[PDB]
């Protein structure tokens, strides 16, 4: 998950935040997800209009080794 | 000192420790000044009977795979510490045996205590089997959560957050470690809104809940009041920390728990400054049978979902010590001695960290249905919000422990349980998509 | 972004720290300077989860250390809005709770420390101070001598203050009791307290001084703790005893409040502290927990000894003593010294040297130390060939025998031999010693 | 002294005062006297290492418009001061300084509190941000009410008004300063039937009520009496008067407030007696700054509406020093010094007075929405009565508050914005025909 000899998150780049793959940045639905639940015209399903989402491998950090990534020991 | 020949008895302490003596010094007498330098202080009968009140090394064992590297065992009497005292047992063993110059490193490993010495502490305010009969949960493993981030926030915002994490399904709330009392915000008043909120949420769902109230303070007339504010609200349960405050403080708490009906959490701050190196210090397993004579419920033990072979075996080997009644010896597990602990009550592990929903499978089967789970990042980071967050943990736990029942192995059919089970709850859904699968 | 800000200034309100790192093979050093800020505070570098803003520390400055490639020194400020006012714990929990167990680094190490006047005056500091325990005890000029029961064990109270009533009256000040006896079943305490305090009525009644002896009051819980330090009191005995790393800084500050209260001196024994500082690239220097103690309340602290130290050792020691008795300090790198000093009129502290040490060791000790510390024989006084009073002659001898020389314009240092061989020749407890204990040449 | 040079540290404490010399005195002379006369004594070294232990003149200015008038300025040592206490702090600055023979008149002005001695001292028992969590308030500034005249009714009819006047749409209700025990009303009944009547207007409402309670008392013991009794009943507020009852029983008051969780409104009487001349006493906004150490959270400080140029802005000014946080040095408003509270709480001001619907503009436009208005005769002077009386005034505020969020300037339309609203108010409108216009 670091970046060549450095603590950094590649995933992000150092941004805690990566852009809502579903609306491709957009901020509506494009297809009828959920079948009868999602349109394919309404919000986004998911951002629900912000067309970003928090990264996983690092919970908001930027950097990898810590205590919001690591399992206790 | 070194009595080869000795045969322990049924009333004696019990130590290991493992050194590196300087080139020259033989092993065979490093291993006597140990003895020596732990309790009398001379090798002659000069300025004595007192015979009987001294140590003896009656064991030596030389450390595969490191030349330089030995285990001696030391044997002390009975008469030597005082009853009902956690304090003097460390005082004595260990009050000056790494100053020592002829040796390079020192550590100690484990300890064995006769049953003619526990019987004069309390133990455990409650236990196991009484704090579950007390909130009225069977089956499976209890949730919580804790507001690690924020800072700064307002006793009535702080309040805010509480009611909707509670809500949506968790049985428990923590605070932080580094609040006690502060300009931004005093601690009297936050405990006024953390009680009304834990009200609202028992009238909607109808199950007992909880929070965490941090008891830690600089003098014990004041540790002592914020305890007593804690009962006429009538909350369950509060908090300390046993490595900072010291362990003469952490008896007095115990007392007054035991005698007004209370549950003690314990957090193991600092500790990584003495059980860190492989070389020096003194072994976790060894602070964490203090701690159950001196009284606790709940304490921290850290997350093996990370580890490998040869390693996960030493974390397993002390959960047993606290919860079992008769452990044998096992040298592979990093038990040294055999321990009996007379119908004691267990203590209940906390295992936290970095952990999501894709960890279900492992932690369950690992631990079983005796153990509490924490949250950080992964409850408060719902696209949604706080509330659907929560809702998503308890789904997936309740998957696990139900596959379990009907025969599915946990090990291999875990992607696949988590799966089948978000193609009936929108919430998890959304949430399988912000974290990655396990491989 | 602020993490690592090569170029913020401090404010007159800040707290500052340092510590050295050893990163492993491929870390940058300005990158894991930002994460030692990150971990001891919030734990993330983004405006994710935030004005919080002010409520987090920073890196200002790194130095390399010379002679070893891999080392750094890290400097770090944290706001004053962090702390509760008149606790130690507090401090002590937020600075380092999860420091030690990141995993990118290999060894971390506090050096040193720094407390702004704006944060000192919420503390109470020493019950009584320096200055003011002399006016106690009306001695002036020479440092004070002691002595402590090291060995024996399993003697009766009798017996026990048999010893003490023998020593006392010899010309010793202080007496001094074993780290390891509170009560066990070979002596209860409550009549050991009825003994020592019998016999220190009647060494006073004879040679016409005050006298003293130090009772231990360490117990197992803080009702038992307060129990033994009201029956001292009640007999008029005018000090205490307490450890205060086997038994924790909130039930020390209790018993300096009480201390203070009652007009009684506090004795400071350091124990277990060998686990801790110990190794030169893991753990916490003496320097910090000698500066805590100052804040948290004391009168006596056991130091160390230096006439055993070489060029570069006895320069740290110097240092810290420094820092335990004077007003203001001013930044040494030499002596281990890394920030500036300002106590605001607070109390000093007394220093204790021990060992095992002898007659031979007396003028050594005078001309480093001074006049402002106290000297506690172990072996040296009870294993005179005569018995125990006429052991305390010869140290009470030798002492004033440097103390007069030195207001002479002698030199304590080139000399010390010859000053002692002349003092023997009208006294035979001073003589005998010198056929027991050899002199160094 | 007059050390001109000398340059002020960081723990110093300053002051300046403005002096009349007698006719022949030298200007520099004179500062200098002042300097001793407050701390030392004498200009020698005879007694006398003390030399730190003394006061020292450090500028003078002269006065512009008046020739026999001058500014000194004096630093202080931290070491001449008790910590916590300030009894200690008049006691040692004036002590005898208004006697000296040689001046016509002295009056002091202003002071600075480095934050190396403000740490000593607790503060407001709660601020500003807490006390409107406790009242669920936000938005507009509060309303009150005063039974000024009456006197002489029985505790039975004095809790018939109060019920009244709360059920109307107040917030607040006060006592009068002159009631604390006589023979036609006893203290013990007169709680009593107070707080049957806040409980019955909570009801009809949905809304929290409260009312100051008298707690002044002739000794201590009888004055902590009365305060217990308040909390039995759960009462929110109490009030005490800190110019007769002394310093050192107003810091016993704050510190039980604080731990028991309580509101504290101050009254300043016999003040007029202090600050009114122009020449000689202590202006008010010294006595506020002690007040903020001491304790509280309301306090009297005037209506500025009947006041031109040069003035307003005096009064502005130590507005700003009860509120804000960190103050710059003004000539203009009356600011000699920099200071600066270290993230210490704010006190709320109050306005009183003879006021009514038609000053409703001014006092939202100048004051802001954190500020209590207190009414006396434009409430009970209604033509219809009591509880018809407090609907005009919450009508006619909620009208001022409404335009200013949408850009209109209260400034000029005011007249306007009141006279649309009795179109549809019959209350305001008979209130409109008893009091006046404002040209």
């Amino acid at each position: 998950g670091t970046k060549p000899n450095s603590l950094v998150c590649a995933n992000c780049e150092g941004e805690g935040c990566v852009a809502c793959s579903q609306c491709k940045g957009g901020g509506v639905n494009l297809i009828d997800h959920f079948n009868g639940q999602f349109k394919a015209g309404a919000l986004c399903w998911l951002c629900r209009g912000k067309k970003e989402v928090l990264c996983g491998d690092c919970n908001g950090a930027g950097f990898i080794g810590g205590f919001l990534s690591t399992f206790d020991e | 000192y070194y009595t080869p020949d000795y045969e322990t008895k049924d009333t004696d302490i019990l130590a290991a420790f493992r050194m590196t003596p300087q080139p020259g010094v033989p092993p065979e007498e490093a291993g006597a000044a140990v003895a020596a330098e732990s309790s009398t202080g001379t090798w002659t009968t000069v300025w004595t009977s007192l015979d009987r009140y001294k140590g003896r090394c009656y064991d030596i064992e030389p450390v595969a795979g490191e030349e330089n590297q030995y285990i001696a065992y030391v044997a002390y009497p009975l008469d030597l510490f005082e009853e009902g005292s956690v304090t003097n047992m460390f005082t004595s063993i260990v009050g000056n045996v790494f100053g020592f110059k002829a040796l390079r490193a020192l550590r100690l490993e484990d300890l064995r205590i006769p049953p003619a010495y526990s019987k004069t502490f309390q133990g455990p305010p409650h236990g196991i089997q009484v704090e579950r009969d007390k909130l009225n949960k069977y089956g499976r493993p209890l949730l919580g959560c804790t507001i690690k981030p924020k800072l700064g926030l307002s006793a009535k915002n702080y309040g805010r957050a509480v009611y909707e994490c509670l809500r949506g399904g968790l049985d428990f709330t923590k605070d932080d470690e580094n609040v006690n009392s502060q300009p931004f915000m005093r601690w009297r008043d936050r405990f006024l809104f953390v009680a009304e909120a834990i009200f609202k949420s028992q009238a909607e769902t109808g199950e007992i809940k909880g929070h965490y109230l941090n008891a830690t303070a600089g003098t014990c007339e004041e540790m002592m009041k914020r305890a007593q504010f804690a009962r006429e609200l009538g909350m369950p349960i509060v908090m300390h920390d046993y490595l900072t405050g010291g362990f003469t403080a952490n008896t007095t708490l115990a007392h007054y728990c035991r005698d007004n009906g209370l549950l003690l959490h314990i957090h193991r701050a600092m500790h990584a400054v003495i059980d860190r190196q492989r070389n020096h210090g003194i072994h976790f397993r060894v602070l964490a049978k203090a701690l159950r004579m001196s009284g606790g419920d709940h304490i921290h033990s850290g997350t093996v979902v990370g580890k490998l072979e040869g390693e996960r075996e030493v974390t397993l080997g002390f959960v047993d010590l606290l919860r079992d009644d008769y452990i044998e010896k096992d040298r592979s597990r990093g038990i040294y001695f055999t321990q009996d602990w007379v119908s004691m009550p267990g203590v209940l592990p906390v295992a936290s960290g970095g952990i999501h929903v894709w960890h279900m499978p492992a932690l369950t089967e690992i631990f079983g249905d005796d153990s509490v789970l924490q949250f950080g990042g992964g409850t408060l980071g719902h696209p949604w919000g706080n509330a659907p967050g929560a809702v998503a943990n308890r789904v997936a736990l309740e998957a696990c422990v139900q596959a379990r029942n009907e025969g599915r192995d946990l090990a291999r059919e875990g992607n696949d349980i988590i799966r089948e089970a978000s193609k009936w709850s929108p919430e998890l859904a959304a949430a399988c998509e912000v974290w990655k699968e396990i491989k």
